[PDB]
């Protein structure tokens, strides 16, 4: 009868898991072997995952043809009647509908996303689910979107390899009658203080809050020329206070310490200063240089590892 | 061999019916506790506990024990529910791993919604990790449920190993998940919470794997843009060129080929930092296998031809360095970077152009016809089909295909005055294959509002219709 | 052939061993010094000295000395920079540069803004 090439395209082609486990079962109680699932990204195909979909479908006789030809599946995607007829030695015609049939099958499930930029493969699946086919053909011409209104029908018969005129008009008409400084510096300390500086970029860039990092970029001897840049530019400033952070700041009076730097300019600039506080008493007012002295009487933000999202919130509320 | 698994058998039919015999409060966390230091037991033998870890779950499988751990999971009390989320951590195979898509989903998932201590989400982390290298519908039930939100969810926290949990996790899910899967990761930000997973210092390996999700995540052409604005790309390229791959090599025993065709199209998707990733995996992983005996996997597979593609297609130092290294820990001869002046080109640099990216047959056949790269720039169907001996029209076809690798990658100092390739760039990154063939019929960019149809067909051989649209049309509407 | 090689090698290992050792003011630049000259000597081998002086900067090289080098062009101290500077001016062969293209750059572009004295510039 033949289920059992049924029961391989199922297996070959599975998107729910119940019906390919019963037909490797059935194919299983049989006296032949089971398929297995092809990889859907086709573009990425080489040479043995085409061998591997000449195996699964009942193309056994023409392995020796795609190999020596050395036809991976970007070949596959683009290949037509002559190289069928004259370079592969597949004379029929019924052999060749066959091979088309398959190839329809192949490319109506198939992973784009190496060369899709605008979805076009759910632009033709919209219109008719047998559309999806020639999504290699329209983006290989490097169409998209913003680019089919002024494709003509001989650009589709020629280049993208439409050989149907019904798909063509409908393709034409569905292209004409429906589609036509960073402002937050955030400095911390080298040891303990990545992390939740990098939390604190995460959770300013979800409400769109442009924030600089990688201060530690900048300290592979450029002394002032893009610090100045940086700081000048952003209009507010968080200064990570993780335990141990003014460590090194003390007794710096010669202007060497990175962090120091960053509140010497901040303090120079005059923007809203933020501390974030995990874990870290104050120091005292007398044992750092007299200018940074004045980062003690800020509104501090004290940090919970558990409750992140009140504290950003209120981080939000104290900024511009 | 067969010793380990005749040791470790009725020690687990005895662990299993106490686990299966009592009900208590207390004797059923210590037994899956002696279940679980047996695991722990069997996946330390070196180069014989893999195949007596499978087993070992085949017989946990073959008795029930699965359902009893996914009724042990819906228990009131803490303790034999962290245990028993730490035993069926260690135990998803890829046989288990059916069972637990045929049952398991929406049980794991119940414990995905419960987030606040860590005993609990340090190991529902794992799982779901291993659950996402099921399929495509595993990944679409989790990610249309709150199980990616307990991942995106869980990167705020600092443990050392959740945190790898969850980096792996999202990469099973880039590399597994699909289309809508990548839609449903990316338009809910799941490239942004990685940012704390790339930057820090803490550990090297989570770095890796977060940047690893990234670099899958911006293989797909629909999504770069929110992966640019996102940032996590700057942090790819100095972590790779600050790292060696041998010392991550002897950390790790490697993957296995269905896992190794998944870092293959990471170099041909045409994104630095993805090349970066894919060519240090390789690298080290190439090196795992040159320890071993198995390095014929890469010649089916077929990651060989892409390495030398990248070697002589270079504009990069450290994955051209990671490349030829992985060239060189194989069993092949390392390439040359090629010299960009294509029209400076004598007949050396072409055969060497044919050596070098698998035209090894044709190298005669150019010779006596003393092809140089001007020949070579403007050479069309008709004379590879008659004068060259290429009569299959396939072969043709990869030719033209090199050959636009080629004309893409090509220093045109040597006849361009106005900077035509700059102009096609500008359009699509595609269109600078034709810039020798505008440039050799005397054109510049205060000639191309005159150029029609006919001309860029006949005389430029551009043989697309589309392309020739889209060149007009760019022609007529912004130069004049 | 191989004589000058059995010659140079252990004696750039001593060389190299009190530059890694000592980290004073003026023995630094003596031993710099010694380094430069033994190259200088190297250098200077009619139709031999070539292949000799490449093994010796891969012996350079494999030790570790490049990344001393690197250390020695951020002293704060002149003379020993201006030595450091002239010793790795006459070691850049194809497989130092690609290391200088790995960490180098940056440091030797920090020395491209002090551009006053004539002895940094000369070797710069
Ligand atoms: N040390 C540990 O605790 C440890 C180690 C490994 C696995 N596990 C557990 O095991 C489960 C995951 O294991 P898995 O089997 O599903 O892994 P996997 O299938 O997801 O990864 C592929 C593994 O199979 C191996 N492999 C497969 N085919 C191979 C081939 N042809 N040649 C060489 N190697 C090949 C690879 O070496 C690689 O390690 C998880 O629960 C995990 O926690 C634990
Ligand atoms: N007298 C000196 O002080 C002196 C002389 C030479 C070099 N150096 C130093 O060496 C470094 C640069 O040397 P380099 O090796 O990088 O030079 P290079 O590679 O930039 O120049 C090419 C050199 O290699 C030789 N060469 C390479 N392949 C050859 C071949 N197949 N046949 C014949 N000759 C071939 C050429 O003769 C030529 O001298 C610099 O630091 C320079 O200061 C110093």
């Amino acid at each position: 009868i033949g289920a059992i090439q049924s029961l391989k395209r199922l297996v070959s082609y599975s998107t729910n898991g119940t019906k390919s486990a019963l037909a490797k079962r059935a194919l299983r109680l049989l006296g032949e072997e089971v398929p297995r699932p092809i990889l859907p990204s086709v573009p990425s195909w080489k040479e043995a995952e085409v061998q591997t979909w000449l195996q699964q479908i009942g193309f056994s006789k023409y392995c020796e043809s795609f190999r020596e030809q050395q036809v991976d599946g970007d070949l596959l995607l683009r290949l037509t009647e002559e190289e069928l007829q004259t370079d592969l030695g597949m004379k029929s015609g019924i052999t060749r509908k066959r091979f088309f049939r398959e190839l329809t099958e192949l490319k109506t499930f198939a992973n784009y996303s190496t060369c899709d930029r605008s979805n076009l493969a759910d632009w033709l699946g919209s219109l008719d689910p047998r559309f999806r086919q020639y999504t290699y053909g329209l983006v290989s011409c490097g169409l998209d979107r913003s680019l089919l209104h002024r494709v003509s029908e001989q650009q589709l018969l020629e280049d993208c390899g439409i050989h149907l005129g019904v798909h063509r008009a409908r393709i034409l008409t569905a292209a004409r009658e429906m589609l036509h400084t960073p402002d937050v510096f955030i400095s911390y300390r080298r040891n303990s203080g990545s992390q939740l500086a990098s939390l604190l970029k995460v959770h300013l860039q979800l409400h769109g809050f442009s924030v600089f990092i990688d201060v530690e970029k900048l300290e592979a001897g450029k002394f002032e020329d893009k610090l100045i840049q940086s700081v000048m530019g952003a209009r507010n400033f968080v200064l990570v206070l993780s335990p141990g952070a003014l460590d090194k700041c003390m007794q710096d009076h010669d202007c060497k310490d990175w962090v120091h730097k960053a509140i010497v300019t901040a303090l120079s600039c005059g923007k809203n200063i933020v501390p974030i506080i995990d874990g870290f008493e104050w120091p005292e007012p007398q044992v750092l240089p007299e200018d940074m002295q004045a980062v003690l009487t800020f509104n501090g933000i004290k940090w919970s590892h558990e409750y992140q999202e009140a504290t950003i919130e209120k981080i939000i509320r104290f900024l511009q | 061999v067969q010793d380990a698994l005749e040791r470790a058998l009725p020690e687990l039919q005895q662990a299993l019916s106490a686990l299966k015999q009592a009900g208590g409060a207390r004797a059923v966390g210590a037994g899956l506790a002696e279940v679980f230091q047996l695991v722990e037991e069997a996946w330390l033998l070196p180069a014989v506990g893999r195949e007596v870890a499978q087993g070992l779950c085949d017989a946990i499988r073959l008795d029930g024990g699965l359902d009893l751990l996914l009724r042990l999971l819906q228990a009131p009390e803490l303790e034999t529910r962290v245990q028993a989320a730490r035993l069926l951590e260690q135990i998803l195979v890829a046989e288990n791993r059916d069972r637990v898509a045929r049952i398991g989903l929406g049980v794991i998932l119940n414990l995905a919604k419960e987030r606040e201590p860590v005993e609990l989400a340090r190991s529902v982390a794992g799982i779901l990790e291993h659950m996402f290298k099921h399929s495509e519908e595993t990944c679409q039930r989790l990610v249309a449920a709150g199980g990616l939100d307990a991942v995106l969810y869980w990167c705020r926290r600092t443990d050392p190993a959740l945190l790898r949990h969850c980096a792996l996790a999202l990469g099973n899910c880039a590399l597994h998940g699909g289309q809508a899967v990548q839609r449903r990761m990316v338009e809910k930000r799941a490239a942004e919470w990685l940012f704390p997973l790339a930057f820090s210092k803490e550990d090297e390996l989570l770095r890796l794997h977060a940047c690893l999700a990234v670099a899958v995540l911006a293989t797909n052409k629909e999504v770069e843009r929110e992966v640019e604005r996102s940032g996590t790309l700057a942090l790819v390229e100095p972590l790779v060129a600050s790292l060696d791959p041998g010392r991550f090599a002897r950390c790790l025993q490697g993957r296995g080929p269905d896992d190794l065709q998944r870092l293959v199209p990471l170099l041909d998707s045409n994104r630095l930092e993805a090349q970066c990733i894919g060519a240090f995996y390789l690298c080290a992983e190439a090196a795992i296998k040159s320890l071993q005996g198995k390095t014929k996997v890469f010649s089916d597979i077929g990651a060989i031809q892409s390495l030398k593609r990248l070697v002589s297609y270079s504009t990069n130092g450290t994955k051209s360095a990671l490349a030829k290294r992985a060239l060189r820990l194989l069993g092949e001869e390392v390439p040359r970077p090629i010299l960009p002046s294509v029209p400076s080109w004598k007949e050396a640099e072409v055969q060497t152009w044919l050596q070098q990216i698998g035209f090894s047959k044709y190298c005669e056949s150019f010779r006596e016809q003393q092809v140089d790269g001007d020949l070579l720039l403007r050479l069309t169907e008709e004379e590879l089909q008659t004068d060259l001996g290429m009569k299959s029209g396939i072969t043709r076809k990869r030719f033209f295909r090199e050959l636009t690798e080629l004309k893409t990658f090509a220093n045109y100092s040597t006849c361009d005055r106005s900077n035509l390739a700059d102009w096609l760039g500008s359009l699509d990154p595609r269109f600078r294959q034709y810039t020798y063939g505008l440039v050799s019929c005397g054109l510049d960019r205060s000639l191309l509002h005159r150029v029609s149809e006919q001309q860029l067909l006949e005389d430029c051989g551009i043989h697309l219709g589309v392309h020739r649209a889209r060149i007009l049309t760019a022609a007529r509407e912004m130069l004049h």
